C-alpha cells in the first residue's frame, strides 16, 4: 500500500506496473507460441495432423 | 529436292535421301488416342501391337522388312522398313496388312496373345515409368473431360474391357483414306512409289470421313499420386500453351529453350549459361529437369518437367522456377534470347535431319495432315530468327504471367506445395 491505506503511493505504483506488466504477457506469448510451435496446432477431430497439413 | 506431294484419291508424300542406306514407307492415319473415348482407351495402342506380333512380323521377315509404328494423340502412324530396292516389297506387304487381309491379325488365338500383352505393357509404365506416368497424368487433369486427356496407351481398365469386336469399331471408322497419308522416306524417289501405288486397284468405303467430337479445352487442375516408398519426386507443371499452326507456335518453343533441360550429374549440364541454374544448383535442389512446349491440333501445354531426390526443398524448386518464367514477361535479356534462336535450332536439327527414315516418316505424316504440307528448315529458322525480345514479353504477357496451371506428380511429394501457393507464383508484385 506503501502506507496506511490505498492512498497516493499506491495508485503510483499500479500504474508502473501496469505499464510493466503487458511486456511480461508479450513475453509470456512468445514461448506460449513456442510452445505450440514445436508441435503444431491440433484439430477438431483429435486426430494427426500429419498426413494433411497446408501452410 | 523440296519434298513431293501429290493425290490421285490416295494422299502419296515422300522425302528423298541420296545418301540413306535404306528407306522407309507407311500409312498415317490423322486420327490418334485422343480421336477415342472414355472406355475404348489403348484401342490405337491394341491396334499397334497386333500389327507387331510374331505373325505378321515373321511374314515380313522372310521378307527381310521391319516394321515400325507408334500412336500419339492428334495422329496415328503404320510404317514399314527395308531395303530401298525392295520397295515394292514394302507397299505389297502394306497393301495385304491393311485391304487384303483382316481376320488373319484378328485371331481368337492372336489377340487374347496380344491384349494380354498390351496389359503386362501398361503394367510396368505405371508401375515403374514414373517421369511420363507422371507426364500423362499431367495431360489428364490439364484437359480433364476433353480429347488429349486419354493416354496414348490406354488404361489397364478400359484395356481388359476391349474384343476384337472393339478394335474394328475404331478402325472402319477412323482407318480411311481421307484421314491418312502414305509415306515415303530415306533413299526412293516420287516417281518411284506413287507409280507402284496406282498400279493398285480396289477401294476402301470410299466417301467415307471419320467423325469428330468435343473440340478440346483446359483448365487449372491438380492431380497427385503420392508414395512415400518411392526414393524420388516427379513433377510436371504448365500452362495452356500453343498448338501446331499457332502464330506463337515458335515464340513458345523459344521460351522453352532458354530455361531448357538440366541434369545434375553431367558436369556438361552444370555449366549451362541458364539464369534458372544460378538457384537450382547451390543445394542441389533437383536431380534433373527439361522444359517443352507440346503443340498438338486443338490446344498445348508449356511447362517443364523435373525429378528430385531432394524432398525438403522441392519448395523452392518450384518457386525459383516459375520466378524465372515470369521474367520472361518483365525482363528477359536479349542475350538470352539469342542463345535461345541458336540452341533451337540445334535441337530443332537432331528432330528433323536424324539418319533415320521411320522417324522422317511420322514427321511428314503427320504434318502434311494438319497444314496439309510439311515446312522446311530454312522456313522454320527464317521465323525462329525473326523473334525478337518483345516476341518473348507479349507471349509470356498472355500465355505464362498470371494463369491457371495444371501440376501433377508421384513420389515423396509432400513437400510438393498447394495450388494456391504454386499457382500465386505465376506473377511477382508490382507498384
Ligand atoms: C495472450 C493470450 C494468448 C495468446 C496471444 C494466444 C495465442 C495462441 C495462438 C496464436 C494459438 C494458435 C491459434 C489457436 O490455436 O488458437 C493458440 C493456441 C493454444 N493456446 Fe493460446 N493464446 C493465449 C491465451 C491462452 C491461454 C490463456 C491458454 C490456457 C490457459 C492457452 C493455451 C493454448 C493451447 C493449449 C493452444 C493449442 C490449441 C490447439 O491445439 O489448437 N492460450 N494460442
Amino acid at each position: 500500500w506503501g502506507g496506511f491505506s490505498v492512498s497516493n503511493p499506491t495508485i503510483q505504483r499500479f500504474f508502473a506496473l501496469h505499464y510493466l506488466v503487458p511486456f511480461i504477457i508479450a513475453a509470456m506469448v512468445i514461448m506460449h507460441l513456442m510452445a505450440l510451435h514445436i508441435h503444431g496446432s491440433s484439430n477438431p477431430l483429435g486426430i494427426t495432423g500429419n498426413l494433411d497439413r497446408i501452410p | 529436292a523440296e519434298v513431293t506431294q501429290l493425290s490421285n484419291g490416295i494422299v502419296v508424300a515422300t522425302e528423298h535421301n541420296p545418301s540413306a542406306h535404306t528407306a522407309s514407307v507407311g500409312v498415317v492415319f490423322g486420327s490418334g488416342a485422343a480421336n477415342e473415348n472414355p472406355y475404348n482407351n489403348g484401342v490405337s495402342n491394341l491396334w499397334k501391337n497386333i500389327f507387331l506380333s510374331k505373325e505378321n512380323s515373321a511374314v515380313a521377315a522372310k521378307e527381310g522388312l521391319a516394321l515400325s509404328s507408334n500412336i500419339s494423340r492428334d495422329f496415328q502412324s503404320y510404317i514399314v522398313s527395308s531395303l530401298p530396292g525392295s520397295t515394292d516389297k514394302s507397299l505389297d506387304f502394306l497393301n495385304q496388312s491393311f485391304i487384303q487381309q483382316k481376320a488373319n491379325l484378328l485371331s481368337s488365338s492372336n489377340f487374347e496373345a496380344t491384349k494380354k500383352s498390351v496389359l503386362k505393357q501398361v503394367q510396368d509404365f505405371e508401375d515403374n515409368d514414373h517421369p511420363n506416368r507422371v507426364l500423362e497424368h499431367l495431360h489428364s487433369t490439364a484437359f480433364q473431360n476433353t480429347p488429349l486427356s486419354l493416354p496414348t496407351r490406354g488404361t489397364l481398365e478400359s484395356l481388359e474391357n476391349l474384343v476384337v469386336a472393339d478394335l474394328e469399331s475404331f478402325a472402319n471408322n477412323h482407318f480411311l483414306n481421307s484421314n491418312a497419308v502414305v509415306v515415303g522416306t530415306g533413299n526412293i524417289k516420287h516417281e518411284d512409289l506413287v507409280n507402284s501405288i496406282e498400279s493398285k486397284n480396289l477401294s476402301l468405303q470410299t466417301g467415307t470421313k471419320p467423325v469428330l467430337k468435343k473440340k478440346a479445352a483446359f483448365l487449372g487442375s491438380e492431380v497427385r499420386l503420392r508414395d512415400d516408398t518411392l526414393p524420388k519426386a516427379w513433377i510436371s507443371l504448365a500452362v495452356e500453351g500453343e498448338p501446331v499452326n499457332s502464330p506463337n507456335y515458335f515464340v513458345a518453343k523459344l521460351a522453352a529453350q532458354i530455361f531448357g533441360s538440366y541434369n545434375a550429374f553431367e558436369p556438361a549440364s552444370r555449366l549451362q549459361g541458364i539464369k534458372l541454374l544460378d538457384n537450382i544448383q547451390e543445394y542441389q535442389l533437383c536431380d534433373n529437369f527439361n522444359h517443352f512446349s507440346l503443340s498438338y491440333k486443338d490446344s498445348g501445354l508449356w511447362g517443364f518437367s523435373t525429378a528430385t531426390r531432394n524432398v525438403t526443398m522441392i519448395d523452392d524448386l518450384i518457386h525459383f522456377t516459375l520466378k524465372q518464367w515470369n521474367r520472361l514477361t518483365i525482363s528477359v535479356t536479349d542475350t538470352e534470347v539469342e542463345r535461345a534462336k541458336s540452341l533451337l535450332k540445334l535441337q530443332l536439327g537432331q528432330l528433323y535431319e536424324s539418319g533415320n527414315p521411320v522417324n522422317d516418316a511420322n514427321l511428314l505424316g503427320a504434318e502434311v495432315l494438319i497444314k496439309g504440307s510439311k515446312l522446311s528448315l530454312g522456313e522454320a529458322f527464317k521465323k525462329i530468327d525473326a523473334i525478337t525480345v518483345k516476341d518473348v514479353k507479349a507471349w509470356a504477357g498472355k500465355r505464362l504471367w498470371d494463369q491457371d496451371i495444371a501440376i501433377a506428380g508421384t513420389g515423396q511429394i509432400e513437400g510438393l506445395l498447394d495450388y494456391m501457393r504454386i499457382r500465386s507464383d505465376m506473377s511477382m508484385m508490382r507498384w
